[PDB]
């Protein structure tokens, strides 16, 4: 280890042209408990290199398909031609309650659906036609977004000017949003794009409303997106030590939710990386406080209610050790259950921008060790926060390439992958058990001791299924 | 709370009191929600004629579509290749979709790669992104070819994919002699299958627009099989297997079925299978070229009778029995091999189980989307087994194929009751099973979520969803399946029949209500 | 009243206000009816653990036995030769039984024939049937063979099957050289699959135990494949297929697989394919001889070891995964082929399908039934898939069957809450999936009526039917199926995990109640 | 075509041997307009060749899967070993209303499963075990019925005794049956066997009871509700004006069954299967009995008027009014379908009724019935035929396989109306097929709303197009 780590990412660079090679290894590195600051030890938040096959999006998948598409009573429009919509259409479970088609809409793909004509006229009309429809169609939309995709920009269409006139033509809520997939280098920057919007558009809107009725214990959750119910599982913990979660954003949120947190005492931020936009937002116009929280496991799930207790009173702080000891005999079960059979187990996780380091406290709580981990488009200041969770000598891999990602596990032969769809079915027939750690590979919740049970299960099912020592025939 | 014993996913956890009582409480406090008889209100007018009306009448929004983008059919053609890395000249997200969509279909690895053009290449081009992308794949993944599409944003600012690939190879990113086929494939223009046709007729005269000198028509007596957009691993297998079969000679000209079927045995296969670059640069020497789904590969047509002087035969697609035959006896015709006993014998198998299940189909009237080709083919076999396509719908149509279609329905008594759409979509079709209710839906599993607006209407309008099609993300394995020939035709039949009989069992299960029609036997 | 163009069948017809009044005032006008409140009453006590343990206790009484009688086996055992004619010596009503429910299982001609033994043969034998019954038979119907078994009525009697035959050939009702081979067949002993294995033996003993002078063990370098009950086309298909694959020669002893699938092409074929008489005369020059289900095959076991010399191989059914591995690896060793890349290949894709279906497939529970070879393939594969199978219930099984069943519970995790049952019927299994729900049922059709009795006591006490087994006469065609070897694997995974999926969907349906979890992808 | 028909015959039994030859010549006729004692020209009712592939079943099947399995809220026991119990399990679509297992039975096997120690033991104990079992299983069953399979009768049982006995030991009424397969010929002596143990047993039980009759108190017997046909009857009944008092046994309970010596008419629509008990009822009671027939419009109008004269001018006025309100629904249907029928040949070989009950039916559609015959019937059922039969047709008695086949090759009629052992052996050589026992899975076709399916099931089979596919295109 730690040298034989080092020696293996020389070893898989020795394929690359000089190039890329020089880049990739600015991406790669091993941790180290003795520094502090990742600025001195990793790059990211950078172009991906041509042709390696990196798992990263675009900036519409950051914003559509992340931020603004759980929002369920608006409709979102893709504009532009009909792939993006498509291929977004309800693939990320952001789960919400409504009757969809009425007045959700979540799991539908609305499109102006370019064809060449828009191209060389514009499609500002076209949009413009589209709004119209869309309210007769679809009467109890409460709003409209507009996704922009790649050629919006590029052929010069102003969004914008359409979304001023037909806003005040129909006293509509009509969001235009600029994330064009060419900007950016990632998600992260449809993340960005998409909190603007929202502070740009949608936040506003109540600064001079006072008919709302505040209580001390006013709060919002504030990046969860209830995949799987994942926000669900934390609300009702919240809710039980005593506090009122006023908004969700944007899992299973609704328009209105939005507007109502410039009236809440405290931002509980799971995201960091796809909201700390807004959060500083919020602090800086309204006075807002907000705080990072992790709901991965009990071990962070109890810190985190104590923590979040600590900025209230000696009620909600009662409160919390009463939902402390009431999950207690549960989650100790699912320990005590599932533990013996994850114990001294090798993880190496690849996600997005939290995941790969929300979730190392629940693997450890079930006596697992993460031996890798890294992000697709997650800047320093998550790897700054990624060592201080990650154990010494880990392997840290920002913007993975294909390559890379198959010979690290080649050699380092975890018992475990949790990553993505694209890299699922690649290691299955390597013979290493896969968990898809987006969509919890269809199961969930993850979140709050509820999630965990779910968790503690999902793993087990898979490390220790049978099929696994099936690969090899009898007969070579 | 959790039971250690009997975990609790989120079905059906949320539906404890407790999760539910706070489900309510979020509602009434902060979502400022339509009261519920609005949402009843509007929901029975979603279903009316009234709203169909309306519905139909949109030109700019689109809703729900039953299409995808060219390059996604770019990707799919350019997997049938030996050794060959799709390499999409654009954006990276584009790939990110494709290889997703791909994955969750077949639930396999999907190779495919971008060259990551950002800001900085929409105003200067992407030239600099070809140059190092295409070295950087073929040193990282030894290709043993690169098929070059775009994305939308590599179309609109003007990228020459001939002049960057010829630009990478004079400045030395990448060998002379290595291939590098190319397709423009604008997203803006037609659908996913306009992409599969482009990408193939750029692949074969990449290998033989500069060979035909030594060209002979007929020289190396197989036949050309161009198989179009297809995601069922059966129907490549029925194709090569009949042909095998009738002992003909046959070069099937993109062949995904190895790469997107590897087997688990420890080691992860980047490459399979696929058509070998040899026959592509031999193919031109082929008594002649059928085109499995010919409506949806009209540039490859061209190239084919234009170049290779091949004499593309009017066949449909081989779906049903009548399809089927003819695709046969043109075979046949074209190599000399005779039909052999053992297809006839299939045939009349097929024939035999129509016979044995025409009472249960007879009179069904069915909704049906898809691509050109397979939907036509289906609405001939769901004719010939005495079933009324009623909606027949076809997003990607255009106005010459839905003039074929009509005219097959006009020559049966079951396409009376049937209208063709081109240009619509599942909201669209949505409104068409509420004002005009059929028995079932035949399509992807997009439909799903028009049977779920059905039965919130009423158990007694429920529309059940019968998965023939692409994409199917809900169920598993059914990608394995087969369409074409009469092993499709055999497999759609009996489908078709239990669907139908299971709907029965469900609706005739009622203890002393309705299981005095709960048959054992059907 | 009827529509004209709306006709309405049985259901739902009868649903109609004026016929739901006239049968109303039947059951109040005549027919004593218990009132419903007593009939819930009973209803909710007959599914009590207290009904379990009286229901359990029974000795004499047998309520929807899972089993039939032994000629049937016999019937389908000579139907697997060519043009072979089975004849059951005795009364004429078992005949019209056996071929209306073979009829309805493949939805295909059954020919069978009887000699309508009546009160006359009570006393004095059927000695004249026989003669003019094989006299008859033979010139009307032209077989090459008459396999001869009886019904229940002619072994209580007891006539002497051999002498029968032996006087008609003497007093020339039938040529000396016409093959008549019998077997004794009593429907109060085991059931269909005894039947089965005592006719095989009789062929086998009529065409070789004379003539073993001249034999050699391996002399013709084959394998003898006994295949036993069995019901499915695609079992019949799968293993020459897999043996052609591997270059093995092999004899197919039995083979309906033509017979029973022939095609609707203007004429009816009584007879086609088959093992020929040939086959079963050279069979003990094999250099081996398999047994495809051993647990109801031991009277053709001794026979080929006590006659033939051969060392049957101990090989558990090919089904599921491992042992799938053991029969071609066996297979292999007798044959010295060595396993092919081909099958390989399908192995690890059985493999795959696993890995990528197991999610959904952990842990579930089922109740199913079956033959003993049947059922503990399927209780091999479900362990193997990590599934829990749960009620195991084996009407026609015995003490040692079950025993090695319990041994292969206990060597997997997912067999500790399993129980394996004998002598039992579906009665008992009604009980078991009240008491002890599990989430499916694997059965044959007659399972229907567990899942309606379920249904009737709550939405959420449904326990649904798979249809796996036989008879299957509520569904068209899953009689072309195939459950042995990878291929059948590949089937019975897919069927098992979509059956989970399909009834996920059900329960996540409801609109802004439960489809939170209607994912689009799963 | 007269002589081309006898010829057809003498041809077809040049493959039998002496004897058989000689037989079935006895049992294969031309029909003739000059005769009304058919014993001059067909024989009936005699036991089958050996080896020649009869269609028919057992007295077994007469009794207990005809005449008592479709008693619903008994239980009924197949006595003997396990076969003759699970090939008739629900293979007949008897149809009846109740909760099955609870207080009703139809579709159940209920069996004592003989195994080789009650063949040397004898079966009598395991009966009188298995009635007490039945009592505590199914307490709601209003009696009990054992049916004898073939080894009852020859090792000696006396279930006569285990019944009598059994019976007044519980108070419950319990039916011995000697059914035993061997007796008789086919299942026409179930019929009569069955018959007998209704009256023995069942029929007097109020005699000296437990009810309040009225004038216009009918029975319906022998109509056995297939797919509904019974239920399609009774309702013009009553809508004329008449009260069903039973209904034997299609959907029949045995307390219908105990007040049928209270109504003023038997209405009998299989005379074959119930004559026997008719003629019982009206020498003991002074019932008098009818037979009826509604199948198609022409025989159900004329059967409701013949019906309506054995009562009063009101039920006369009220049969005038159902005529009235069906004509135009039976009217539509044939305007519909008899064109697409008209003139096309059909030939019948059902069991004991509908070869001759439905040609009415066939004729309302234009149709023609070439050829016909029972597997069962007597020589009064063929008298019954000549009169409904053309000139020239021809008549099959207990016809064989191979004559069907041959006789069929030759006429090529357009239809088959016949049985599941049938079916599917035509439908390869390219004749529409139609099961006329179980309707297919369809129906029901008795009375106006029959009609109607019936017209419908025909001309979707014979009109189909898979009919003219049998063919390749390329094997001409
Ligand atoms: S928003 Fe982000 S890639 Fe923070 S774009 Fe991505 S539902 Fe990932 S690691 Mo998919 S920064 Fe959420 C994410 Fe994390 S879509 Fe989900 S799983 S916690
Ligand atoms: S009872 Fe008879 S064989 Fe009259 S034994 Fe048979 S339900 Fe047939 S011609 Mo199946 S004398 Fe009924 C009959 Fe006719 S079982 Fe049904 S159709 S009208
Ligand atoms: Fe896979
Ligand atoms: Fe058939
Ligand atoms: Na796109
Ligand atoms: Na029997």
């Amino acid at each position: 280890s730690r040298e034989e780590v080092e020696s293996l990412i020389q070893e898989v660079l020795e394929v690359y042209p000089e190039k890329a090679r020089k880049d990739r290894n600015k991406h790669l590195a091993v941790n180290d408990p003795a520094v502090t600051q990742s600025k001195k030890c990793i790059i990211s938040n950078k172009k991906s290199q041509p042709g390696l096959m990196t798992i990263r999006g675009c900036a519409y998948a950051g914003s559509k398909g992340v931020v603004w598409g759980p929002i369920k009573d608006m409709i979102h429009i893709s504009h532009g031609p009909v792939g993006c919509g498509q291929y977004s259409r309800a693939g990320r479970r952001n789960y919400y309650i409504g009757t969809t088609g009425v007045n959700a809409f979540v799991t539908m793909n609305f499109t102006s659906d370019f064809q060449e004509k828009d191209i060389v006229f514009g499609g500002d009309k076209k949009l413009a036609k589209l709004i119209d429809e869309v309210e007769t169609l679809f009467p109890l939309n409460k709003g409209i977004s507009v996704q922009s995709e790649c050629p919006i920009g590029l052929i010069g269409d102003d969004i914008e000017s359409v979304s001023k006139v037909k806003g005040a033509e129909l006293s509509k809520t009509i969001v235009p949003v600029r994330c064009e997939g060419f900007r950016g280098v990632s998600q992260s920057l449809g993340h960005h794009i998409a909190n603007d919007a929202v502070r740009d558009w949608v936040l506003g809107k109540r600064d001079e409303d006072t008919t709302f009725a505040s209580t001390p214990y006013d709060v919002a959750i504030i990046g969860d997106y209830n995949i799987g119910g994942d926000a669900w599982s934390s609300r009702i913990l919240l809710e039980e030590m005593g506090l009122r979660c006023v908004a969700q954003w944007s899992g299973d949120g609704s328009i209105s939710e939005i507007e109502l947190t410039p009236k809440v005492k405290l931002n509980l931020v799971h995201c960091y990386r796809s909201m700390n936009y807004i959060s500083r937002h919020m602090e800086e116009k309204y006075g807002i406080p907000w705080m990072e929280y992790n709901f991965f496991g009990p071990t962070k799930t109890i810190e985190s209610l104590r923590a979040i207790a600590a900025k209230f009173d000696e009620s909600i702080q009662k409160k919390c050790e009463e939902v402390i000891a009431k999950y207690k005999p549960e989650w100790e079960a699912v320990v005590a259950k599932y533990r013996p059979r994850l114990e001294g187990k090798r993880v190496m996780l690849y996600i997005g921008g939290l995941r790969p380091r929300h979730v190392i406290g629940a693997y450890e709580d079930l006596g697992m060790e993460v031996v890798g981990t890294g992000y697709e488009f997650a800047h320093n200041d998550d790897y700054d926060r990624t060592m201080k969770e990650m154990g010494d000598s880990t392997l840290l891999y920002d913007d993975v390439t294909g390559y890379e990602f198959e010979e690290f596990v080649k050699r380092i032969k975890p018992d475990l992958i949790g990553s993505g769809i694209k890299e699922k079915f690649i290691f299955q027939k390597m013979g290493i058990p896969f968990r898809e750690m987006h969509s919890w590979d269809y199961s969930g919740p993850y979140h709050g001791f509820d999630g965990f049970a779910i968790f503690a299960r999902d793993m087990d099912m898979t490390l220790n299924n049978p099929c696994w020592k099936k690969l090899q025939a009898p007969w070579e | 709370s959790q039971q250690v014993d009997k975990i609790k996913a989120s079905y059906p956890l949320f539906l404890d009191q407790d999760y539910k009582d706070m489900l309510a409480k979020k509602r009434d406090g902060f979502e400022e929600k339509y009261p519920q008889d609005k949402i009843d209100e509007v929901f029975q007018w979603t279903t009316t004629k009234e709203y169909q009306e309306l519905n139909f009448q949109r030109e700019a929004l689109t809703v729900n579509p039953a299409k995808a983008c060219q390059p996604l059919g770019a990707v799919l053609c350019a997997l049938g290749f030996e050794k060959t890395m799709p390499y999409v000249h654009g954006s990276q997200g584009c790939v990110a979709y494709f290889r997703s969509y791909f994955n969750r279909h077949f639930r396999e690895p999907v190779s495919c790669v971008s060259d990551s053009m950002t800001e900085d290449a929409a105003v200067f081009g992407g030239q600099q992104n070809m140059k190092d992308g295409l070295q950087n794949c073929k040193a990282t993944y030894k290709p043993d070819m690169i098929a070059v599409s775009t994305t939308c944003m590599a179309e609109v600012i003007g990228d020459d994919l001939n002049a960057f690939i010829n630009n990478s190879k004079k400045e030395g990113f990448i060998p002379d002699e290595f291939p590098v086929p190319f397709a423009h494939t604008p997203a803006f223009v037609g659908s996913h299958v306009t992409g599969w046709d482009n990408m193939f007729e750029g692949i074969a005269r990449y290998f033989t627009l500069k060979s035909m000198d030594d060209k002979v028509v007929g020289s190396n007596k197989k036949i050309n099989i161009v198989p179009g957009f297809e995601t069922y691993l059966g129907n490549f297998r029925v194709i090569k297997r009949m042909l095998s079969e009738m002992g003909v000679g046959y070069s099937l000209l993109s062949d995904p079925e190895e790469v997107l079927d590897t087997p688990a045995d420890g080691q992860f296969r980047m490459y399979a299978g696929g058509t070998t670059q040899e026959e592509m640069k031999d193919a031109p020497n082929a008594l002649n070229t059928v085109l499995l789904q010919p409506w949806h590969l009209e540039k490859t047509k061209k190239f084919v009778e234009g170049t290779w002087k091949h004499e593309v035969p009017k066949l449909n697609i081989p779906m049903g029995l009548d399809w089927t035959d003819e695709f046969l006896m043109k075979v046949s015709e074209i190599s000399g091999q005779p039909i052999p006993a053992s297809l006839t014998k299939e045939r009349g198998r097929l024939v035999d189980m129509m016979t044995d299940s025409h009472t249960w189909l007879h009179g069904k009237r069915f909704a049906l989307w898809g691509d050109p080709d397979f939907v036509m083919g289906l609405v001939k076999f769901l004719l010939e087994l005495g079933c009324e396509p009623v909606h027949i719908l076809c997003h990607n149509g255009n106005k010459r194929w839905k003039k074929a279609v009509d005219a097959i329905l006009a020559a049966s008594p079951y396409g009376k009751n049937a209208t063709v759409y081109i240009g619509k979509d599942l909201w669209h079709l949505r409104s068409l099973v509420f004002t005009d209710k059929p028995d079932f839906m035949i399509g992807n599993s997009y439909g799903k979520f028009i049977q779920r607006d059905t039965l919130h209407k009423g158990k007694e309008f429920e529309v059940p969803l019968i998965r023939i099609g692409f994409p199917i993300f809900d169920r598993h394995h059914l990608h394995r399946s087969t369409t074409l020939g009469y092993e499709g035709a055999m497999q759609i039949l009996t489908t078709l029949v239990n669907s139908i009989l299971e709907r029965l069992d469900e609706e005739t299960r009622g203890m002393q209500a309705t299981d005095y029609n709960h048959d054992l036997v059907r």
